[PDB]
Formats: C-alpha cells, sequence, structure tokens
RNA sequence: UGCUGAAAGCAUCUAAGCACGAAACUUGCCCCGAGAUGAGUUCUCCCUGACCCUUUAAGGGUCCUGAAGGAACGUUGAAGA
RNA sequence: CGAUGUCGGCUCAUCACAUCCUGGGGCUGAAGUAGGUCCCAAGGGUAUGGCUGUUCGCCAUUUAAAGUGGUACGCGAGCUG
RNA sequence: GUGAAGAGGGAAACAACCCAGACCGCCAGCUAAGGUCCCAAAGUCAUGGUUAAGUGGGAAACGAUGUGGGAAGGCCCAGAC
C-alpha cells in the first residue's frame, strides 16, 4: 500500500476519557498530488510520484517546472515516490488525502533524524568511559584499544569510531495511529517520530503489521 | 533382475500407453503416469509389459526391477485401488472427515486438520478409525505416514495414531 | 543412535545399510542397536 | 627483419553467438577464453587484444558433471571481518545465472589490465535472446 | 524422520522418484548504494550564428552569441570542525 | 641483545566450535516433571559482589546461561602501575 | 652430494631437493628434469582398463553386501537359496 508525505508539526498529548495520556506527534499531511505514474512497460516497476506543499514561482527551475506542467499540477516542495502493490493504481493529476489512513492501525514513519554533528564514541556508540580518576592520563573519554598485536596489522571494517551522528534517514516502525483529522489535514500517531520540527516525514502503513 | 524378468500382465479394461519413457496407465479407477529412468527399456508384448536393461547403462537390472514393481503397482492401483487403515489409540482421540479434510482431535490445544491430496479419498467408519483409499500406492503410504506423524505411538501405553496392522512394541516403566 | 567408528551387527535383527555414504546399522527389534558410522 | 606485431588500430574483430545449453562449463569456458584472448588467430600478439566479441546465451542451461550442481561452491569475501559468503552452483543458477559463465571465464583470462579488457567482449545472457542483432553476429559452434 | 522401491524374489529412507525437518543458510525488516568504469533507467529543460585556416582532421582560429543551469556574494539554519 | 616493554586490571574487541543458554533431534535403566547421553547447530545471548596485586580459586547472592579456546598467555606510540 | 663460493630450468612461491655448471653476441636448432584444457610454451593424442569419492587435491588402529580382477570351495533341476 502507498504512503503519504507529511511534515512534523510537533508533539502534544491526547487525554483519553480513562485518564490515560497518549504522547502523540502531530503530522500535518496536505493533499499529496501525483506527478508521474510509473509502470512495467516504460519503467520496469510500478510506482507513483507525488508532490506536496507549495513553492516560490521564481525558484522552481525550468526543468523542474516542466515536470509539473506535464502532469498539470501546482509545484510542490519536493518529489517523493511510493512503490505500488498489485491491483492498485492512480491517475496522473490525482490528489491523495489523509483519509487514506482512516482505517489503518499502525504506520511506519520515515524521517531524517536530528544532526548531532561529529560525535565521539561515548555518545555515538555508547562506549563506556574509562576511569575519571585513579591515575588516568588524558584518556577519560577516548575509545581505548582498537585492535590486536600484529596478527591483523589492521583495524577491521566497521569498527565503531567517532564521526557523523544523526542527520540521516531512519524509520520508526509500528506507530499506533491515534486520530485521523481529515478536515484540518492532520495525523496523530502515538509516540515520537524522527526529525526536527518542520521536517518532511514519510508515513507508510506498517509492513510488519 | 529377478523381479524385472517376471513380466507384468495387463488385464482387460486396463489401457496402457507407452510413450518413450512416459507411461500412462488408465483404468476404471483412474489414470497414473510415470516417467521411467532412461536405463529402462519397456515394451508391450500384447498381454504383458516386459522390462529390459537399455544398453549403455551401469545399473541395468537394478533400474529395471524398480520399473517392474512400480508398473505392477500402477496396474493394481487402477483396477483395485489401495486401502491403508489407521486406528487411533488413546482416550478422547477421534477423527472426522469433511470431504477431503480429516479433522483429527489428538489432545492438542489446537485442532488438527489435514488436507487430502487429489486422488485420495478417506472415510471414518468409527471415530477411532481412519480408512483411506486411492490409486497411487506411493501417495496413500505418504498420507498414512503424515497422519501417523501427528501422534507417533508412545511405547509406554501404545497411545497415539498407529497403523491398523502394525505391531507396537511396548515398554514397562520400571522403578 | 550410537555413533562410532566401528559399527557392527549386535543381534540377528541388525541390518547393515549404507544410506547416503554413511554405514548405518538398523534393527527392527531393539532400538538400542541402531548405529551410524561417524 | 623483426617479428610482426598486431596493432590495436588495424586489428579487426568479429561477433559470435554461442548457445550454452547442455555444454560442460569448463570445456565451454576454455574455448571462450581461447577466443577472447585471440589465440585462434595467426596475428596473435600477447600485449594486443586480438580476440573476438562473443555472445553467450542460455547461460542458465549450462551443465556440470558429477555432483557439482549441488556441491560446487562459490566463495567470496565482503571485506568486513565476518564477511565470508557462500553460494552453491544451483543457488547461483537461480540467483544470478550470468555470473557462472563469467566467473569461469574470468579465471581463465590473464590477470591485469589487458585481461580485464578481454573480459569486456564476453557478453552473456541467461535467456535465449540478445539486443545485439545490429552487429551481425555469427553462430559459433563449439 | 519417512513414502514408494529395486540391486539382493525377502528386507531396505536411495541407487531412480517423492515428502517432512532448526534461532544456522538465502529471503522477508532497516540503512547505505550506478566510481555497479558492466559508470544503468525514467521524466523535464536548454542551445537551430557567420566565417578563415592548412598539415584536411573527432583539426586550428576569428567575429557574433552566452541559453538551461551553476557558481560566487549576501541573510542564514533544530545542517555543520 | 646498534631494544620485539612484561603479570593483572581497565577500555574497545574479533575469531574458532571441542555448545554454557536458547533451537532441532536419537537412545535411555525416558510414566509425567526433571534428567543422563550423544548427534546437528556459532544466529543472538552469556552475572554482580566479599577476600587477594592476582589470573585462578573459595564464598555470598543472582541468572535462561554465568561456555571453552585462538587472537605477541589480543589490546601500555589507548589507560592503569 | 649440493649450498656456502653457483647463475639457468623444474618443484605455485621455496640457499641445501630434481635437471644442469653462465667467456661474449644471435628475433637459429636439438634435448634434460618437468610438462602439453585455459591462466601459460606444447596432445582436448592414440589404445585398453580402473575410480564416482572432486578420490585425485593431507592422516591411523579399526569398521562396511562400495566396486574391479583372480584362484579355490559346499548347496544345487533327486529342486537349492
Ligand atoms: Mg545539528
Ligand atoms: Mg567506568
Ligand atoms: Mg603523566
Ligand atoms: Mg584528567
Ligand atoms: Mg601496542
Ligand atoms: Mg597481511
Ligand atoms: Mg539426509
Ligand atoms: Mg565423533
Ligand atoms: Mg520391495
Ligand atoms: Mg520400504
Ligand atoms: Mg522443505
Ligand atoms: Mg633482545
Ligand atoms: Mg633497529
Ligand atoms: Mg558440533
Ligand atoms: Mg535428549
Ligand atoms: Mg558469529
Ligand atoms: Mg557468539
Ligand atoms: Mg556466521
Ligand atoms: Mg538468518
Ligand atoms: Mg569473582
Ligand atoms: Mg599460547
Ligand atoms: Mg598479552
Ligand atoms: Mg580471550
Ligand atoms: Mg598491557
Ligand atoms: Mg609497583
Ligand atoms: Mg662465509
Ligand atoms: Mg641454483
Ligand atoms: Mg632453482
Ligand atoms: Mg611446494
Ligand atoms: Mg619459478
Ligand atoms: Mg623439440
Ligand atoms: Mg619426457
Ligand atoms: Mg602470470
Ligand atoms: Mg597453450
Ligand atoms: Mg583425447
Ligand atoms: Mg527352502
Ligand atoms: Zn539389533
Amino acid at each position: 500500500m502507498i504512503g503519504l508525505v507529511g511534515k512534523k508539526v510537533g508533539m502534544t498529548r491526547i487525554f483519553t476519557e480513562d485518564g490515560v495520556s497518549i504522547p502523540v506527534t502531530v503530522i500535518e499531511v496536505e493533499a499529496n498530488r501525483v506527478t508521474q505514474v510509473k509502470d512495467l512497460a516504460n519503467d520496469g516497476y510500478r510506482a507513483i510520484q507525488v508532490t506536496t506543499g507549495a513553492k516560490k514561482a521564481n525558484r522552481v527551475t525550468k526543468p523542474e517546472a516542466g515536470h509539473f506542467a506535464k502532469a498539470g499540477v501546482e509545484a510542490g516542495r519536493g518529489l517523493w515516490e511510493f512503490r505500488l502493490a498489485e491491483g492498485e493504481e492512480f491517475t496522473v493529476g490525482q490528489s491523495i488525502s489523509v483519509e487514506l489512513f482512516a482505517d489503518v492501525k499502525k504506520v511506519d514513519v520515515t524521517g531524517t533524524s536530528k544532526g548531532k554533528g561529529f560525535a565521539g564514541t561515548v555518545k555515538r556508540w555508547n562506549f563506556r568511559t574509562q576511569d575519571a580518576t585513579h591515575g588516568n592520563s588524558l584518556s577519560h573519554r577516548v575509545p581505548g584499544s582498537i585492535g590486536q598485536n600484529q596478527t591483523p596489522g589492521k583495524v577491521f571494517k566497521g569498527k565503531k569510531m567517532a564521526g557523523q551522528m544523526g542527520n540521516e534517514r531512519v524509520t520508526v516502525q509500528s506507530l499506533d495511529v491515534v486520530r485521523v483529522d481529515a478536515e484540518r489535514n492532520l495525523l496523530l500517531v502515538k509516540g515520537a517520530v524522527p526529525g526536527a520540527t518542520g521536517s518532511d516525514l514519510i508515513v507508510k502503513p506498517a509492513v510488519k503489521a | 533382475s529377478r523381479v524385472a524378468k517376471a513380466p507384468v500382465v495387463v488385464p482387460a479394461g486396463v489401457d496402457v500407453k507407452i510413450n518413450g519413457q512416459v507411461i500412462t496407465i488408465k483404468g476404471k479407477n483412474g489414470e497414473l503416469t510415470r516417467t521411467l529412468n532412461d536405463a529402462v527399456e519397456v515394451k508391450h508384448a500384447d498381454n504383458t509389459l516386459t522390462f529390459g536393461p537399455r544398453d549403455g547403462y551401469a545399473d541395468g537390472w537394478a533400474q529395471a526391477g524398480t520399473a517392474r514393481a512400480l508398473l505392477n503397482s500402477m496396474v493394481i492401483g487402477v483396477t483395485e485401488g489401495f486401502t491403508k487403515k489407521l486406528q487411533l489409540v488413546g482416550v478422547g482421540y477421534r477423527a472426522a472427515v469433511k470431504g477431503n479434510v480429516i479433522n483429527l482431535s489428538l489432545g492438542f490445544s489446537h485442532p488438527v486438520d489435514h488436507q487430502l491430496p487429489a486422488g485420495i479419498t478417506a472415510e471414518c467408519p468409527t471415530q477411532t478409525e481412519i480408512v483411506l483409499k486411492g490409486a497411487d500406492k506411493q501417495v496413500i503410504g505418504q498420507v498414512a505416514a503424515d497422519l501417523r506423524a501427528y501422534r507417533r505411538p508412545e511405547p509406554y501405553k501404545g497411545k497415539g495414531v498407529r497403523y491398523a496392522d502394525e505391531v507396537v512394541r511396548t515398554k514397562e516403566a520400571k522403578k | 543412535m550410537k555413533v562410532r567408528a566401528s559399527v557392527k551387527k549386535l543381534c540377528r535383527n541388525c541390518k547393515i545399510v549404507k544410506r547416503d555414504g554413511v554405514i548405518r546399522v538398523i534393527c527392527s527389534a531393539e532400538p538400542k542397536h541402531k548405529q551410524r558410522q561417524g | 627483419m623483426k617479428t610482426f606485431t598486431a596493432k590495436p588500430e588495424t586489428v579487426k574483430r568479429d561477433w559470435y553467438v554461442v548457445d550454452a545449453t547442455g555444454k560442460t562449463l569448463g570445456r565451454l569456458a576454455t574455448e571462450l577464453a581461447r577466443r577472447l584472448r585471440g589465440k585462434h588467430k595467426a596475428e596473435y600478439t600477447p600485449h594486443v587484444d586480438t580476440g573476438d566479441y562473443i555472445i553467450v546465451l542460455n547461460a542458465d542451461k549450462v551443465a556440470v558433471t558429477g555432483n557439482k550442481r549441488t556441491d560446487k561452491v562459490y566463495y567470496h569475501h565482503t571485506g568486513h571481518i565476518g564477511g565470508i559468503k557462500q553460494a552453491t552452483f544451483e543457488e547461483m543458477i537461480a540467483r544470478r545465472p550470468e555470473r557462472v559463465i563469467e566467473i569461469a571465464v574470468k579465471g581463465m583470462l590473464p590477470k591485469g589490465p589487458l585481461g580485464r579488457a578481454m573480459f569486456r567482449k564476453l557478453k552473456v545472457y541467461a535467456g535465449n535472446e540478445h539486443n545485439h542483432a545490429a552487429q551481425q553476429p555469427q553462430v559459433l559452434d563449439i
């Protein structure tokens, strides 16, 4: 089943009648409008290409604006692509609303996580710090040993070392959808999705069920 | 060898078609088809099938003797059919048939249902007895093995699904 | 299943069979006699 | 005088279609590597690619003898420390069958920049068809 | 663990044929990923001038032209050494 | 021997399988529960303290289990001394 | 005996093993050990067998109706197994 492209509005809580507070993440989902329908005869696979939001007319480029003009649709802030299941099809200028998730129960939310920058191995890979006293010479948060003596003149591939943390595509699976508000284009999922406030989110129905 | 030298007599009302290595044997109980091994030479001497080693093969008489007893069994299957009987030993163990789904009740927390294959028909005279009939001998023995495989009979009481003819060597729990 | 280097017939009902390159003793009478050369 | 050498500008190359149905793997592959090297031509030169373009189709129907269909093993290593991988022959036919002809010929070509250039002329296909009718390939019988 | 079944009138899970069988294996889940030099595919956009040259060729130059786009600069960021 | 820093701890590990746990089996002097034993299996998991410089060991209390080894008895141009 | 104090060829690489002792030059010929499907020069040679284990291409006591060859024996068309 296809997914929809939304935006992380922020987090809040839904007080139930029973006295339970559900921490929810508001994801506004405007009308995703398709820009290209891909098929087996031309493209080798079945998918649709959607767009959302608006964009400044002086900033959408002539190659990019020609792509919306062929579909005959207003330029949106990006272009995403969702693989089609069998027996599932869409027309070109079709708009897709948040009512698609009206009867799903769990979703998977894909976003780009927050950028931690260059992070050390205590923060990134959860290494233990060494001893903060008892004689330690300049080695309180260092990664310690990284290999062995002469047997493998070498550090192995994928060794956990410092580097860029976050700012990358991650997917949180099986989030309970709380409320689907079609009138003001919202989608309330239980819990915390990746991404900062205002970043693009990809909400698909849950594949692990 | 000695099995393969003894020819297999086709009766009346049993149609036999030789086609290369593919042999289709029809009859009043169904049709059966088996591609033979390429080491086997088959020919129909007008009332009997004969079975000879095709040249340029090592296991000549070995493959021919396998090809004898199969087509012997294919003849008996299409004029008599095979009938393997199973009984259930144990309290509360029973079986029921819905067309081609035997509904076993073998003391589990979940129901046991077994889908029957194509040419296999089953029947329970009693709740504690399963009688299944069919044409192909390899298939009725396989279905009987599958129904036995749910409760292989315990050696302390003989409890479980057994063949109706087999012996169950029991064992006393000593102390 | 006894697994040994030396596999032997233990009674009159033992039968030495080679199944898939492995010498195996199988007995219809006694389940203690079933063997496998390994 | 001096011994002739082929020249890469003046050398001519030809196109061949080989059907790999039922043929033994290594006995096919050594004839391909003979003709990719160019050792069937009298103007052979070791440092010059003089071999012919070869299209091999029905690559999934190549045959091996013995129990090698279930017992020949294609190892490789991913670089990472646990990264030894393993695939049998009949898994490689099901997964990506063009590699079987390709691995066998690549081991039989010379190792170096010229041997990698010789491998570029081998064009294998799992199916019974190819897009290379424009080069007018002949039916090579092996 | 079997079914059918010879070689070996029997027996036999195997030699021909068939079935089942584990957190291992390949998938399914997530991420990177066409420098995959075998450098792939799809969609859209842009450019429709004159001449000289000798060693005539995937040649060199002049004048006209400067697109799509990019880059630089600036205001900056829940992006960042 | 015109220098290859060494016991133990710390911090990162990584591999083997002669498997400690979990998985699949066979036999049992296997009623069940719980075991014994052997076969398959390296995917993941695999204590904290008291004493001692200790590895080890004993002890206390855990845990599904507290595996055995290789790695310059792994790891001092990473630390401790 | 070789190396030391000896190059060349072969044994993947491999002072001491195998072949063979480099005065120099040659885009000549024959051979040695070792080889002749491709990497890689030369037999996809010929004739007759053996192996189904990738044995070949690592190992013992011991185990087994694997299979090929030979010589002998006791049962057996008075009917064996
Ligand atoms: Mg940041
Ligand atoms: Mg600490
Ligand atoms: Mg200091
Ligand atoms: Mg400090
Ligand atoms: Mg060091
Ligand atoms: Mg190295
Ligand atoms: Mg098996
Ligand atoms: Mg053992
Ligand atoms: Mg039989
Ligand atoms: Mg049987
Ligand atoms: Mg299966
Ligand atoms: Mg020293
Ligand atoms: Mg020095
Ligand atoms: Mg083991
Ligand atoms: Mg057990
Ligand atoms: Mg592992
Ligand atoms: Mg482990
Ligand atoms: Mg592994
Ligand atoms: Mg797995
Ligand atoms: Mg302790
Ligand atoms: Mg040691
Ligand atoms: Mg050490
Ligand atoms: Mg260790
Ligand atoms: Mg140290
Ligand atoms: Mg001291
Ligand atoms: Mg000296
Ligand atoms: Mg020498
Ligand atoms: Mg030498
Ligand atoms: Mg050697
Ligand atoms: Mg050499
Ligand atoms: Mg000569
Ligand atoms: Mg010679
Ligand atoms: Mg070389
Ligand atoms: Mg050659
Ligand atoms: Mg020949
Ligand atoms: Mg008798
Ligand atoms: Zn026995």
